[PDB]
């Protein structure tokens, strides 16, 4: 499943403009953009709903695709179990009791799986939508705002369960969603949509050079600290007038402070300036609205 | 495989049909209406020895059951577009074509079951009352007519629902197409200097002659009508497959 | 509008437990809670849709209330401008041309103000419903998640417009919504709801923002380090779950690192950042899940 | 003020009625059906000098226009409950009471509009044909009957739509309640030895005698029937005000 040089047009308005995508050694990808830029259109192209792609898409037939396109699609007058059984039989290979039971048990829908979907709440429908989508046993899962009616704690719980299923079954997810602070907790890479194209693509494990960590130390220790950092990692900017040293972004601060605390050194201050999804998204997108 | 997927879909829509209170509310209304109509039409307008002629009951039961089965078909085929869960099915080409084959098998099965409903109700009516029963070959040909009628109208409304993605409009068009042509025809056809010519040509437009012979108590067909109807159903099936595989949401 | 000793119950289930409320020297107030905890019930409690509370709810008849509850409320068949005019007559005093023009111009709905609601998307229809709420010229304005499926730029500009109207008219607003970072963007004071009560009440007036340091450590050592820092460096507020300890503003970490080294306990992660409502929210509401 | 808010709401509800195309489609369909029925009813089974008596057309137009006007009333009343926007109109107590008064005022104004449409259609029928014109007092008292019918049924259906907050049940229940009594009385009332007693006693149950009397071409009321009908309307209005101010949504 790869997309190369994809352009889709509606009359005279250009939605997609020469986009390529490939799942290369990554499990969770995030899609971020504004409203009406063609996020649902790119997901539909990646899904199969739209047919006039005007390019080439290579997808194996044995692989199943599961998706959610923003509002839940369920049977309102009928119950959740009816929906689960039907989309497992209709879209997937079949129904298995152990596998379905594990799915039900992991999500936490035991008290209300036999209640009518009409009586559900918004977060209940969102979870039911994710579960019905997952019932296909897909190889690629594509969710459009799966967390558009649930609380932040609920968001952490749903994403952690989703990651756990990423590990229990080798599966790859493509996610388009707002609330980038919720996407950054568990994600491997992010793609940014602007002016109909994905302007920047960021892989979070390797990081980018714009992410920075600023460490300030004493004047007597400045030489020794600079020597150690020059020995161990790459140094980009050093400012003697400022007293500030710039190092690469690190998720864990443990080993660095261990080394300095073992050598009896205490920095006066530490903080980080980083090009996170909020900074890159806002700097790129403040250019066309304000 | 795909065969199990299609058969599983036909079994599950019919299962969803059998588990609703409206299906039996509909059976109770049709049986009550047909029994009152038959009793009024034959047991008091000449005061016989309670003999009943089955052509009127046949036509009335067939008419009522067709307009009820038609509404059941429009609701079944428009359910997914009404709730928008049809978006979940239009994913790959193989599922989109298995979808069209499965809907066709579902339409065939709903028509056969409703024809069986017609058979049981009319048989009970014949058992209760007194007269000469009708032959089975008439009922088999009648079964074929139910199949043809329901297949044609369900595919036409499917094309319409694909173009519009609105459900109230389809419900209005279904009622409009069934009840407007028999209602408009007597008040306008006898008027022109072209009426006899248009009336004979009215036997080739599928909507027109299928609805005209819909209220008749016996059907009869020519070779040209059979070929035109079969060709139209086949063309709608092919057109549905091509449009479902070429449309974008 | 003030509430005093409100206790609403549905049979055996209790939703509110002896709450009191009042807009005290605050202009924008946020209501935060989980999903299905009684957030929509509280919105109904404050606004007035429920009468059988066995108490006293104090509102004056000359002040109108324009509101937003979960789903947007609009006439989907008719147009947006028709909705605006109709709800201006039914709920407000009359038609003001300049005022109405200002509302459309500030929100940005003019290109599509004459188009049918069925052609809208979710954020635009919700924003128009918010404009309908301001059409009433209320003294109290209540919104239930106004920014659910809208991009960050859209949320910041709409809230900014709301503030410019909070200065144009003397108005007081309560917003119950997720996206607590959007809440710190535009809010003056926040209240936290758990088990029908407002557990904590944080007031922010100046841009001091109470910068804080985060220390993470395992439980068997967290007790001793928590105790030790309470005997030494004066504490303001405490967050147990996220591990936030708030000493006064300290420029230099040397005395902290030296004391923590002499304590033999060590942090996994240390950072300084502006405080937010997310840490407090997690402290209040992790109690039901675990 | 409150007076302007009630009158403006009734005015805007009427404006909402006058813009939709379904109102003029309903008028077109009803006028075509009444003209065909009138022609069938007087110009064919006897062969007069094209003289038409208007009691039968009166009764037919009354039944068709009342059932259509009732459906228009149920749809307009339950519009907000269907879309859920009703939860926006139940903010204060004074608003909830002005809401109920305004809905009743909308019912009286809508009733006046349907009475005027019924008068104009019958006048156009009279203009097309030839015969003996009716009198104004019949239409004025007919206006009273429209008012009584629509207020009573609108308040009953209003109580049901507040209690259930579901719309498809209201439409099916309203259709069933209007159309079941003429359908049900012949198949069951003539059986008992208590039938005559139950039939005279049906003159005091408001549903039974109001529904029975829509089909009749002339209405005749006693003092007890007039008092009980007006009292039932008043009791429903009082009950609606009390329940809207004591019900929790």
């Amino acid at each position: 499943m790869k997309l190369e040089h994809i352009t889709k047009k509606y009359g005279s308005n250009v939605v997609l403009n020469d986009i390529d995508f490939d799942f290369g050694d990554s499990r969770i990808v995030g899609l971020i953009g504004k409203n009406g830029v063609g996020k649902t259109t790119v997901m539909k192209v990646m899904n199969g709903n739209i047919i006039k792609f005007d390019g080439k898409v290579d997808i194996d037939n044995a692989d199943n695709i599961g998706f959610l396109i923003e509002h839940p699609k369920l049977y309102d007058n009928k119950s959740g179990l009816y929906n689960l059984k039907l989309f497992a039989q209709v879209l997937g290979k079949g129904f298995d009791k152990a596998y379905t039971d594990k799915i039900i048990d992991a999500f936490g829908m035991r008290p209300y799986i036999k209640k009518k979907v009409k009586k559900y709440s918004m977060g209940m429908k969102q979870k039911l939508a994710i579960a019905v989508s997952l019932m296909n046993k897909p190889k690629f899962l594509i969710l459009d705002e799966p967390t558009n009616g649930m609380d932040p704690d609920g968001s952490i719980d749903v994403l952690t369960t989703i990651k756990s299923l990423v590990n229990e079954l080798d599966m790859r997810i493509l996610i388009s969603s707002h609330k980038l602070e919720d996407i950054e907790l568990i994600c491997d890479r992010a793609v940014f949509l602007r002016d109909g194209h994905f302007v920047q693509d960021v892989n979070m494990e390797e990081g980018v050079a714009s992410d920075t960590t600023i460490v300030t130390v004493d004047h007597k220790d400045f030489d020794r600290t600079e020597k150690y950092l020059a020995e161990h990692f790459q140094l980009q900017n050093v400012d003697k007038a400022d007293g500030h040293l710039m190092i690469n972004a690190q998720k864990n601060y443990q080993v660095i402070l261990k080394a300095l605390s073992e050598l009896d050194i205490y920095p006066k201050y530490i903080e980080t300036r980083k090009s996170s999804l909020r900074d890159t998204y806002f700097n790129i997108n403040q250019r066309g609205d304000k | 495989r795909g065969s199990h997927r299609i058969l599983n879909l036909v079994k599950y829509d019919l299962y969803s049909i059998f588990k609703s209170p409206l299906t039996y509310l509909a059976i109770l209304v049709v049986s009550s209406l047909i029994a009152t109509q038959s009793i009024l039409m034959a047991n008091s307008m000449d005061n016989p020895k309670h003999i009943i002629v089955y052509g009127s009951v046949f036509a009335a039961a067939k008419w009522l059951l067709l307009i009820i089965g038609l509404m059941f078909v429009v609701k079944t085929i428009t359910r997914d577009f009404s709730q928008g869960t049809i978006q979940l099915y239009m994913s790959k080409v193989k599922t989109r074509v298995g979808y069209i084959i499965s809907k066709t098998i579902s339409i065939i099965l709903i028509s056969i079951l409703f024809a069986l409903i017609h058979y049981v109700i009319l048989i009970v009516v014949q058992a209760s009352s007194n007269g000469k029963n009708l032959a089975f070959s008439k009922y088999v040909d009648n079964l074929w007519f139910f199949l043809i009628f329901l297949l044609f109208f369900g595919l036409f409304l499917f094309l319409i629902t694909l173009a519009s993605q609105k459900t109230a409009m389809i419900f209005s068009l279904g009622v409009f197409l069934v009840l407007i042509v028999p209602f408009i025809k007597p008040f306008i056809t006898f008027i022109p200097r072209y009426g006899e010519k248009v009336l004979d040509a009215f036997d080739y437009i599928p909507f027109a002659y299928l609805t005209d012979k819909m209220i008749s108590s016996n059907f009869d067909f020519s070779n040209w009508q059979w070929v035109i109807s079969l060709g139209s159903i086949v063309i709608f099936f092919i057109l549905n497959i091509l449009y479902v595989a070429k449309k974008d949401i």
